[PDB]
Parts: C-alpha cells; structure tokens; sequence
C-alpha cells in the first residue's frame, strides 16, 4: 500500500477501483464495507454485542445520506483525524477486518469528494461527559486533516457515536444482491451483534440475534521465516535493531542460521547489503525449524456459525464444523465449514455459497477464490446433491467457507477472493467433506422415510388390486394379498396352508427375506409334525414351535385331525422382532 | 358386435395376476413400487369398462375415458394423459390396435371415391356411383365387406381441393382408380384401409401430396408407422424432379423447413437412395412447391397430363 | 348445372361496362385509380373463368383460383390474399353466397344423422338408416331433395366424441333428432344446411357446444354471421347455469380466455341479458366446462340424463 | 468555473461530470471532444484546410492510448504547460469550442490519473528547426505543472503536432452513437479539414473532404449592457479602469445614464459601493439604446453546410439556410439550418437531427436542447414528412440547427443543450421552416411524378379492361376506351361522331377540361355546319375550324355528305398545346 510522497486525491482517483469505488453501486456498500466494521472492531475490543442503526435516505437526484450509529465506546477528541483519515505507515501482524487502516477513510474522501458536504461525527465516552459534534474535512494539498467544527451537543442517551455521510453513490439496488445481502452476511456470521437496518423510503430489517458471548481475543505476533521475502529484509534491518531472537517468533538457532548465509554469529545487525541478503534468505529455507504459533488465531466457533444461520434464514437440516488451525509457508489458518439445506430455500438447482474471509464477508465475483474452486474440485451427486454441470453441485443448499490468518492470500490486489495454494484448499476441501456427509446422513434418512410411506401405500393399492381382478375374474376371491406384501417390506411371512380329507394335514410354512429368532405358539384342541413343544392351558392345547431361520431360508411345520372347518378363524401369534416381543 | 379373438387375450391380461399373485411379486413388461404399482391398478379401470362392455356394444373415446375414469377412486384419472400411455400399453402386451378395444378417435376419415360397393356390420342397430362426400370409413377397419372389383389402382392424394377436383372432372371411370383423401398425417380410420388392401388385395397404391416435407412425412406414416401401412407402394406425388420439368410456379421456404430436411436424411428412416436424390434437388432448388399448382397450367390439366405422364412410367 | 338464376346477375356484372365505358368513368361500389383499377381488371379473371364455365359444369377452389389466374397476364396475382377480396366482393355485388358461383372451400362438411331420406342432382355424371360418417353435405346447400320428415327436432353438437358416441347409444329413433357434427367454426357446407331448415320446414334447431367462449361463439356463427343462421335457434348446450347444479369435474382456465369473456359483453354482438347472465356466471364460477364432461357421472349418462332434463324446459 | 485556492486533482473528481468524463463510454469521446478542437482552433488561426489523424489502440483490460497528429504550427516550447494545463482565469468574450481553456487540461489529467504514464506530446514549428518531444505531467498539491522530458527526436516531416494519450476509458462502443459519429459529425461541420480516423483493431474512415475556403474570421469585442448582471458590476470595478465609452462596445449616453442610477457623470470608476450597483444595473435596461454588434460572427455558411453533408453521406434532396444575425439581451446569435432527404438514410421513421452548437457538436439526451424542442413545436405532416407523434416528425430525414453567439445559453451547467429563450426559438423556428419548404417543393414534385406514371398504367390498363369486357359480351367491340382515358389525364377529348343515310351526316365533337385556345384542320375532297374556315389544296379540300373552349366547354361541329365508308380513316390535326403546336 506503500507510503506515498506528493499527491493526495489523485491517489485516490487512480486507485479509484482497487480500492472499491468504480460504479454507483458498489459506491454506496463500500462505505458500509467500512463503517460496519470499525463498530465491530472498536465494542469487540471492550465493550459488548454491539447494536448497529444504519440509514440511507434519498438526497436528490443520485446523491446520498449514509447514518451510521455506533454503541463503541466513542473516540477520543485527537484521535478523529486518526481513525477518519488514512495516512499511516510503518508494524502489527495479527488476524481483522479491512486490509490495513485504508478503511473509513477512504469513505470520508469519496463523500467529502462527491457532494462535497464536510462530514458529520458525533460521539460520547460515557455517561456524564460532553457528547461532541464534529464536521471533518481533508483539504487536499495540505494532506495531514483540518478539524472544522468541535461545539458541544446536547442529548443522545451517552455511549456511542454516529457517523453521518452524504455522497453521490446509489444504494437503491438491493435485489440482485448488494447491501441487504452484506448486512445478512455480516449479521450471520458475527452473531454477537444487533444489526438494524434502515433503508430509503421506509422499511426496517432487524437482524436481532444473540448469545452474548464475545469472539475469542484478537492477537498479535513476531513472523515466522517461511513467508518472509525481499521486501522484508529491506524493513527489518533499514530501520530498527541479534535481530533473531528479537523479532522472529518461534538463540541455537540463531548461530546456526548466520553460517548457512555466510554472516558470523556475533556482527551487528543493520547495513549488512544489498546482495549478502539473498543468501540469509534461504538459511531459513533449508533449515526447517519448531513451528510457529498455533494459540493465535480466533475461529467464530461451531457453534456460532449454526445459530448464526438458524436464526437469520429459514433451513431445514443443518451442520457446522470448525477445523484445527493448520499453517501454509508462515502463516497460521483456521478454516470453518457450515451447510444449511433446502427450505424457503429455491426449488431447483442454483446452488447459493456465501464465502468469508477473516470475518468479512464478500460478494464479488466467485470465478477464481480458492473458495468457489474448492466447491468444484470434489464428489457431487453420489453424497446427496443431484446436480450435473462441471462444478459446483446445485439445489436448494446453502455454503459457508472460512478462512482466518494473520495475513491472507488474496488473488487480485484488492482483497476479493484467495489465491489457491496447494496447504489451504487441501484444509477447505475435507472441511466442506466435513459437513458434506452429515448432510447425506440426513438425505440417506430423510429420503429414506419417504421410502417408508411409499410402501405404506403400495398396501392400500396392491390390496385393491386383487380385489379388482376378482369382481371381473370368477376365480374364488382376493387369494392372499399378505404372501405378496409381507415379501416387499421383506420381512417374513406366516401362514397356513389346508387341506381336508379322511383325515386333515394342515401345514404351518414360514419363510424370511432380509435373520432373526423366532418363537411361535398356536392354540386348539387337540392334534395327531416337524418336533413339537407343547404346554397345556384350560382345555385346549398351545403347541409353541421354536425356530431361527435367516436371509432366504423357508422352513415347513405340519400336523393333523380331530374335529373340522370351523378351524379356519385364528392368527398364529410369535415371540420377538401378530407378534410381539 | 364382434371382438372376442381379442377379449380372450383381453382377459388374458388378467389371468397373468392370480398365477402372478399366488406365487411371487407382480411385474409385467414393470410394477411392484409407486409409480409402477398405480400405473398397474388403472388393469382395473382399464379390463373393466372394456371386457364387460364388449358384449353391450357400446363404445367411446379419449376424452371421455378421462371421464368414465372418474369414477373408480384410488384409480381416477389425474390428467386425460394416462389415456395414452395405458391404450397405448395395450397395443404393445394384448398385440391388438388400439380400436380393437371398441376406441373411437379425435377426427373423421371420410373422403372415400371409387368402383367397389360394399357394407360394414354393427352400428345399424353403393360405393361404384355414393353421393359425392359418400363413404366416411368411421373409427374401424375391420367391419367389412367387398365383392366389386372393377377398378386396378388406388388413389392418395391431400388437399382440401386437388381431390375434389379430382372429382368433378373425375378419374374413377375410364381410368379406374379409387379416391381416398387424407387431410393433413393419416392415422387409423384411412391407413389401416390402405393396408387392407395392399394385403388383401394386391392391388397397387399411390400418394400425391404437395412438396413441403410435411407432405412427404405423410407418405412414411402409411409406409411404416409414426397394422397400418402399404411399404410396396410408391410416391407419385409431387417429386422434387417433377417440377423442374413442369415449369409451375413456385414460392419460397423457412427455416423451419431446412432443418426439417436434415431431419429426412441425417436420420435414415426409409431413407432409400431415390427418397435421397429427389430430396437432394430440395437443397438445391432452394423452393416449395404447393400441390393444386397444375391448375397453374389449365384447368383440365392435372386430371389430363401429370398423372397419366407420370403414371405410365411406373418408377 | 343449374346457377342461371344468378348467371344472369353475373353477367350483369359486365353489362355495367359498356354502359359504364361509353358515357363517363367507371366506378363500383371504387375505381379510377392504380389500386382500383387493377383491382378492377381483375371484372375479367373474374367473369372469364365464370359465365364461360358454369355451363361446362367443372368447378374449383381458391388455391386453385391463385393458379388458373396464373394464366391472364397484366392481370395475374402475386398472392393468394386476392382469393377473398374479390370473391368476397362478388358476395356482395352480384348477392350470390360465394358457392351459388361454383366455388368449394377447405374442409368437409361431413358428420350427419338422422330420419330423413334425400338425393342431391349434380356431379353424378338413405339418410334414416345412410351408414355411419353417412352423407358428407359438400361443397352446396342448393342442390336439394327432400320428402321424409318422421323426425322432429334437429342437434348441434361439436366434437369428435360426443357426437360419436351420441350414436352408439343413438337418439336417432324413440328421440326424434337430425343429427349434425360440426368440427370447430361451421361454414358453409354446414351453416347453409342449418338454415335451410329453420326456414323450408319451421323445425327447430338448438346448439349443443363445450363451455369455451370458442364454442359459445360457434352459436354465433350460426346464430348470424362471421344465408347462414337460425336465429329464432336456442343453447342447450354446456351454459354456465347448467353446470353448476351438475356437480361435473372441470378446469382452470387462463388468460386468453378472461381477455375473451369481456369481449362477448364489452361488445354487444347477439348479447341478450340471457347469454349476459350465464355468461356472468363464468366471470364467477372462475373455471372451464369440457364438453364429452358427462362420462364422469355415467356412460349412459348424456344419452339419458342432461339431453332430456334440460330438453323439456325449452328455455 | 471560478478561481479556486487550494486543491487540484479533487476540483476534477468533483466536477467527475459537470466535467465530462462519467462513464467509460463518454471518458474517451471526451478526450477527443478537445484533441480535435484545440487542432482546428489552432490551424484555422494561420495555418490551411488541417488534417488530422485520430488512432486508439487498445491497450490492456481495459485502458486506451489515443493519437491525435496536428498539423497546425506546433507549439512553443514554453507554451506546453499553458495549452496542456488549465489553471487561468480573468477577459475575452469572442465567438469558440471548449467553453473557456477546460479543454485538454481534463484530458492530460485523467490519463494521468486512471492509468498514470506521463503523457506524450510532440511538435515542429517549421522545416527547419528541432522537433521537440515532450512527457507532462502535473504532481498534485503544487499545481503549476513539472516538465519531465525536453529532448530533441529526429525526424516528423515537420510543420505539425501529435498528443499520445493512454488512459482507463472506452473507445470500443461505436455503434449506438458515440465516437465515428462525433468526427463525421465534427467532419460535415469543418469541411475545411481532412479527418482520417484509425481506430483500434484496423479499420479506417477518411473524412477526406474539401473546398478549402477558411472559415470567416473569429473576432471579439467589449460587452453590452443587457446580458450584463450582479456579477458583471463586481468584476468591471473591482480590479480595472469613464467606464462606460472604454469597456462597453456601441459618450452623451454616458453622462445620460449616471443620472438614472444616483452617480454623478464625473465621479471616479472603482471603489462605488455594493448597494449603490443594482440601481445603475437598470440605469441601461430602462434606456435601451442603438445596437451591439452586427459585424462580429462566423457562420460555417449556406453553401459548405451543403457540401458538408452531400460529402459525408448519401442523400437524395438538400436545402441550406443561414439567415442573418439575431439578437437576444446583449448577445448576438446567428442560425443556420440544412436538411437532407432519404436514400441511404432509414427505412421507417426514426428521424435523425444532429445538432450544432458554435461549430461543436453535442450528443447528449436530446431531450429539453432548445433545437429538439422547436423541432416538435411546428407543423408537421401537411409539409410533406408523414409522421405522427405529438413532437417530433419521422421518417427518412437528417436535420441540422446551428447557432452561434460569443457566449451561449446553455442549460445544464455542463453545455450540453441551450435554455429555451424565447428570442432565439422564434428565430430557429422560420428558420428550421426555411427549407421546411424547399423539401415540399421537392416532395410535391417529387411525390407529383409518381402521380404521372401512375397514369401511364391506367391507359394500358384501362385499355385491355374494356378488351375483356369484349371477347366476353358478344357486344359489337372495344368502344372508344379514348374518350373515357382522355378524360383521365383530363386534356381535352376530340372525336367523330358519323351516321349514314339517304345523306350523310358527321359531327366532330370536342370538350375540355383542365382552358385554352385551339386550332383544328380535318381534310376531305367536299362537304354539304357550325361556321367553316376553307382553304384548298390540290384537289380533296381541307376545312379549318378555330375555337377557344375553357373549363368543362362543350361544344360541337358538324357537316354532310358526298362519298361513304372509307371516311372511317383519319384522325384530325390541331394547333395549340394528334397536335402540335
């Protein structure tokens, strides 16, 4: 981002797009790309779920007015020109939000340059202190700021501050997807966070939601070798001052690195060269050492994520998962993976994957992140999603990817998706498989119970059908739809074939179809078998067979006479798995 | 009312369920889950309004079996676009055409003009010189009737005119013949006639349509399918290489058309090498061609020299 | 070949030309210029292929008429779109009914039952019990016969079912009944046969449609115009009110239909406060009204039910 | 455009549109919209019939380089910053482009500031002298520029200039009217010049034209009251110096107004008052006097306009006009207007009008241009062009309005149309009416010729009818179809009436209808009438009858026997106006 020299707005104009700023559209949001964040980047520090009002009125033809209420705790009097300017340079390499301070700055300066209209600030400490009112401006030229207004207003409930810009941009656009959209972002991801919503000509979204539980502690670190280059030697030495055991984050190794470059374990550190750098460089390279920091990074949580979702939108099944920090050539990573399925979701195909990065959101252009690719690169169909195409599986989900690092690898030099290196989409990929089988899970039984009611009526139907070919066939009646059915659902079926004579043979066959025990008792009179077992209750007699047949196998009890037809009127009852058990 | 060679393979249908049932599952060709056990239950509403109302005569149609359906519950009819599948199903398992059944369809075969008298059967309770629409062969082909044969070649020609025409000034006697209009593709009525007598017969069989392909398409749905058809039989109609010779005007063609030309051809069905050759001169010529056209050329024209100078060289 | 009665009209046509020539300029009723002088000229294509072939008996059809026309130069067609006008314009000078000049249409006017024997005359050179499709009323309504009448009422119906099957079960005996198919708008061939007998034999004639506003307005055509009516005729066919109380399945309609029903209102064409109040009731009700419908409550339904129920209360 | 204080590359992205430069589209054409004017402001000063080469190639994703060769005199080497850059201000109310410097300066700085690369110029004064090349550039903050590059490059064919200019726009979007319309348009107005345009890709349009004739002399002068306001007063006082025969164009009219006002005709010029200035302000509206000035403006002029157009299109009917100088509250103004009628031009309505404003074109929102308006605000159909609408007529046109005043009544602040003033329509109007007539003229001659051939076929028409009427009624023939035809084209019809008998009377009948004067002969060898006029020669005589019917005159002559039917075989001559005359 480097630190300039002699022109202040023309940097602007000519970074007028890497930046964020090109067309009307995207004017407005990256405003709110901003402001949103600083809020949370300030109450996160100190001072609770913090509440966001923001506004936008019509001014005009194509001018705008941008209300950006905050809950912080307010900004220190010489430390406006601070936060709403943005000419710093130098330090600090921990996990946020906006590409380093470039943030509300650049916001100001688009207003400030658009309409023109010097730009309102109001902001209180705590409850019994002046709330102050500023009207900030940024002359050019002059680079350093220029405060126009610090009178004392009266009111405002003490223990925020307000932020009130007019610029010609256009929110308007909120269908295709734009604002509504980064605040429902912003909003599911850092739950710990009320986000109203005030737009134009009247409505009102308010993403009230909680569980008050603060993000886990931001934190700072010294860097690692692997991920240092040219440009970092130049800094490190040039300006401040051994120089390993001092800024370089997880003494023996120190001697032992000078040799492999060609330095001696004891010189001075600055004004070493321009050309005895590049043989250090490597003394780290090929001498792999311990490992970086892991107790560094703060994930938004596994469980977060699901509310997060659960109370923004309207899914049916769901499923988060939050993978161990892992590391690429320096820098540490966490990735967290959640996937939400069909409900007010859309009927077929489109699938819908909202990436994001470090806690922002983003909503440009999928082509190329690491993210969206990753999406592509594995299974499909056969895991539940029934949808061809090349890549990207489509119908009614919903897909959140998550990526947290000190410092991260952004394809295009405006922060808008991550470059694919080999370490991370290898963590994305069985981090999306993470959740992408709890998913199947539900299908393989969701699915599956309709595969339970299917059945349910194909007995309600094969039933009536043999009973159709009957008042049209003169064949006896409706023969045993139960022998058919009871071999669909597969379980077993009990029945009793008889014959009549001078005597009276009557057979009990069972047959199974799935592998079980079974126990089977059956009451009459008396009788004249395959091997009995037999108690006696009353007058009539129970004879209780006791088999145990599997997969296909199908066994035949038999017997005979004493007394005749009147038989036909029973239901032989069983003992596990009528039966009970 | 006839029908029983058919009825016993009708309730044949049904048989193939007990003998299915008693022993195992129920697939036809398929039956046993949702889709294929339901598609199976309307056997039912199907081998009920039909084997018994074969012998009390009576007899319907498509839209009107959507609503005779309406009346079996856990059996209805949803939309009249079961009607096919199903009537459609039975040509395939009982092998017996559709009209077999006792169906009756969405239209009217008549235009019929020829030297043969004759009768049909059911329904009650000349063909040499009837009236001029006469004979309206209805929804059957297999009530019939003959003896009077004095006429050696059968006529296919469609046109709400060029038959007509081929009326007033005539054909059917001192050039034999039998008229036989068509209106737009042929279906069941008029084909199954044609074949019936280039079976029962031997008599020849000829189709004169316009040029567009969707005049040529006719001849393929009385050459083949898409019991019905006369495959030895030849086109005399309006050829691509009859109408180069013919001067006659002529009109321009569409897109619609030059892609239904790649159609005749870049998929071989009865694609012969001289269906090949006179459709090539289509790419060529680039024109249509309208098919009362000779009358561009004299009135008395078409019924004095195409067909004749057509006629005499067979092929 | 009679068509003297108006022969004589079509030459009359002329006459207005000499005694036209001679003293001033020529117009009609415009003449004088390009577009109507032409327009006039084509007077002789017109009057040539006319008077100087009614007595030689041959007869033909529009697309045939852009083709015998082929042949007078500085007065041919570029586009069969002359066909009408003219044509249409002899209706209206000579009034003669286009036909009365030896013109036939596109289509058939087939499809008719009922007890009453007949003959025609022309083109040569039973109706109580002729065979199914039966007589084909073609191409003329003037070439008559009559003597038998032991029926008395006629039946307007349309579709390829209910007429159908309005045979089988019949009507044709114990019920009196002329019956008549139509198959969509009835044009001459039809029309002409309807009128010839609500004026000739002063029986009765009603229209027996489905519910669509395409077929409320085939009464119309029938009804009126757009020789050819029956006016003094009735509806017993499917109205809104006799539907209702007829429980019957039905179907949702869409928004060509809703665009059609503040047409047959906003557009007072044979809008009496009767077809003004049945109709309200499809503004309501909201829904379609197939026609064949009655199938769902019992095959010998119509034949039994409706027909009669509704037939006693005239109106 | 005032005389800012302390801020440089903001003035612009504040103006980013008052400007010119909005979209990618109209970034470009802006460029060129000043490339190619400060060239012919240049040129037409000393140097002939200019030409200018005009490329684009494309350059990257989405930046431009533009060339724009002079061929004026260059430019003096310490004169760039002056021309390149726009920061002046004061003076000057004469007839041109631009309005006032803004010009190129814009350009220079957004090529500077979207893409950054310097920019390249190069210039020779004269055949012999060094070809200077120059890199601009204008660092911020310091606003005075900073010269880079002042070498001396080797060849150029010297006497000319070219500006290499790259920079994030668009040419490409050629089509729905953007840039080949701009120079064709600027083309057809300058046809003193040679446009040639090689646009990027390769193609080439040679707006090759000519009839090097200068244009008239651009001149200026001192103001006039009327046009003269609150601002006016401040600025004349204020800094220089009575002030009344100095410093406003066309003495006793002095002394005769500082009454009127509350001054004394002696007191001294500056320091007067801020209260005490709008009573003189009136002090000349209540006294209008003689006239401003006639002698002060350039027309392009009635006769290249024409050429203009017939050059750079394909028309079939033209019609200029350049009607004398107007005035309106102190400004004079002069328009001109020419119109072109079908051929290449579109099928089916769609009217083109291409407005003209001091030579510059225009091409924006056509809507409210004081021209468009005055366009819809007459006639209409009944003058030839069938078009119905409620403004603006269609069809197969082309309309030019010009107008032309040392200051001009634009509308919105970033001249892109003119104020409706009523002075000024009233004078377009008459004007737009001017040829609004020639073209009807033509049109009913035109449209006329049809209604003459038209004819010719109803008299080979009306000649088979009653032919056909023939060979189909057996009635003696086809019967005179002369008198009826004659009386089509409504000359004057003559013919022979003849009966036979014991005798043999004939009468010659004729009848007009149109009013003339004729001679008729008709020679024979007797006769036995209604006056005669004999003279004899050889031996059959021949009888000459003079007469003058007019109107709808009917009259008839007649005579007798002597021979019999070989008569049938003449056909009599005339005199006047077969005949000849």
């Amino acid at each position: 981002k480097k630190q300039k020299s002699i022109s202040v707005a023309e940097f602007f104009e000519k970074n007028r797009q890497i930046l964020g700023f090109d067309s009307a559209p995207r004017s407005l949001i990256t405003t709110v790309k901003e402001a949103v964040d600083n809020a949370l980047d300030a109450c996160e520090e100190a001072g609770i779920l913090p509440d966001i009002l923001v506004q936008v009125e019509r001014t005009g033809p194509d001018y705008v007015t941008v209300i950006i209420e905050d809950n912080g705790p307010g900004i220190v009097r010489e430390q406006i020109p601070k936060v709403f300017a943005k000419l710093l340079y130098g330090f600090h390499a921990l996990k946020s939000r906006g590409q380093q301070g470039i943030g509300i700055s650049a916001a100001v300066l688009y207003a400030q340059m658009t309409a023109g209209r010097h730009t309102k600030i109001l902001s209180k400490t705590s409850p019994t202190a002046p709330a102050h009112y500023y009207e900030l401006m940024i002359n050019t030229s002059t680079n350093e700021p220029d405060i126009l207004v610090d009178e004392v207003r009266d009111w405002f409930r003490p223990h925020g501050t307000q932020i009130e810009l007019e610029m010609r941009a256009a929110y308007v656009k909120g269908r295709r997807q734009s604002i509504y959209e980064y605040l429902k972002a912003t909003a599911i991801v850092n739950p710990h966070a009320r986000i109203t919503l005030i737009d134009p000509d009247g409505n009102e979204e308010v993403f009230e939601r909680a569980t008050d539980k603060m993000p886990e502690p931001a934190e700072e670190i010294l860097p690692h070798p692997e991920g240092i280059e040219l440009g970092t030697l130049m800094k490190m030495l040039h300006y401040t001052e051994p120089f390993l055991r001092y800024s370089f984050c997880k003494l023996l190794t120190a001697e032992e690195i000078c040799k492999a470059a060609g330095l001696d374990p004891e010189i001075d550190p600055h004004a070493l060269g321009r050309h005895e750098a590049r043989k250090l460089i490597e003394a780290f390279e090929k001498v792999k050492i311990m490992a970086p920091p892991t107790d560094c990074l703060s994930p938004i949580g596994e469980d977060l994520i699901y509310r997060g979702l659960e109370k923004e939108t309207t899914v049916d099944f769901i499923a988060t998962s939050t993978r161990k920090p892992a590391v690429y050539s320096g820098n540490p990573f966490v990735v967290e993976v959640g996937m939400a399925y069909g409900g007010n979701l859309p009927k077929e195909e489109k699938i819908s994957i909202m990436r994001f990065a470090n806690r922002v959101p983003l909503l440009y252009q999928q082509g190329g992140c690491v993210t969206t690719h990753a999406v592509e690169d594995i299974k499909w169909k056969q895991y539940g999603l029934n949808q061809p195409g090349g890549g990207i599986p489509v119908g009614p989900v919903i897909l959140l990817i998550h990526v947290a690092s000190i410092n991260v690898p952004f394809t295009s030099e405006s922060k808008d998706a991550i470059a694919d290196i080999p370490v991370i989409k290898e963590e994305i990929d069985l981090a999306i498989k993470e959740v992408a089988r709890k998913l199947k899970h539900y299908l393989s039984k969701q699915s599956n119970l309709k595969k339970r009611r299917e059945k349910e009526i194909i007995i309600t139907k094969v039933l009536p059908k043999l009973a159709a070919k009957v008042a049209h066939v003169l064949e006896k009646d409706v023969p045993d739809i139960n022998p058919v059915v009871a071999k669909i659902m597969g379980n077993l079926l009990v029945h009793r074939v008889i014959k009549n004579n001078g005597d009276g043979t009557v057979d009990v066959a069972i047959k199974v179809k799935n592998a079980y025990s079974f126990r089977v008792h059956e009451m009459l009179p008396c009788k004249v078998k395959p091997e009995p077992k037999v108690v006696t209750m009353g007058n009539d007699y129970d004879y209780v067979w006791d088999i145990s047949a599997s997969a296909g196998s199908s066994k035949v009890l038999s017997y005979k006479i004493e007394s005749a037809s009147e038989e036909e009127l029973q239901k032989l009852p069983q003992l596990i798995v009528t039966g009970a058990k | 009312l006839a029908r029983e060679k058919l009825l016993e393979i009708a309730e044949k249908i049904y048989n193939q369920f007990e003998e299915e049932v008693v022993p195992s599952v129920s697939l036809p060709s398929s039956a046993k889950t949702v889709k294929g056990a339901f598609q199976l239950l309307k056997t039912y509403a199907t081998d009920f309004l039909i084997n018994e109302h074969l012998a009390r005569n009576r007899g319907s149609t498509l839209r009107e079996l959507y609503y005779i359906s309406e009346g079996w519950d856990y059996a209805k009819f949803k939309e009249q676009g079961e009607s096919d599948r199903l009537i459609e199903d039975l040509e395939i398992l009982t092998s017996l055409q559709r009209e077999y059944f006792h169906m009756r369809p969405e239209e009217d075969g008549a235009t019929m003009f020829g030297p043969i008298e004759i009768t049909e059967q059911t329904k009650r309770g000349h063909c040499q010189k009837v009236g001029e629409g006469g004979y309206q062969i209805p929804f059957n082909v297999e009530n019939i009737e003959f003896q009077k044969h004095d006429a050696s070649m059968i006529i296919a020609i469609e046109t709400g005119g060029m038959y007509a025409r081929l009326m007033e000034n005539g054909f059917d006697e001192a050039y034999n013949a039998i008229l036989v209009h068509l209106k737009g593709q042929p279906a069941r009525s008029t084909r199954r006639i044609i074949k019936r007598m280039n079976e029962e017969l031997g008599i020849p069989v000829a189709v004169f349509t316009d040029g567009d392909p969707w005049s040529y398409r006719i001849y393929a749905s009385v050459a083949y399918g898409a019991f019905m058809a006369t495959p030895a039989a030849k086109f005399l109609g309006l050829q691509p290489s009859d109408i180069v010779e013919y001067e006659l005007s002529t009109d321009k063609l569409t897109e619609q058309d030059v892609s239904a030309l790649r159609s005749e051809l870049s998929d071989p069905r009865f694609e012969s090498d001289y269906w090949k050759e006179q459709i090539q001169l289509q790419l060529d010529i680039g024109k249509k061609a309208e098919q009362q056209a000779f009358a561009g050329k004299g009135l008395d024209f078409v019924t004095e020299v195409y067909l004749p100078n057509r006629l005499k060289e067979m092929g």
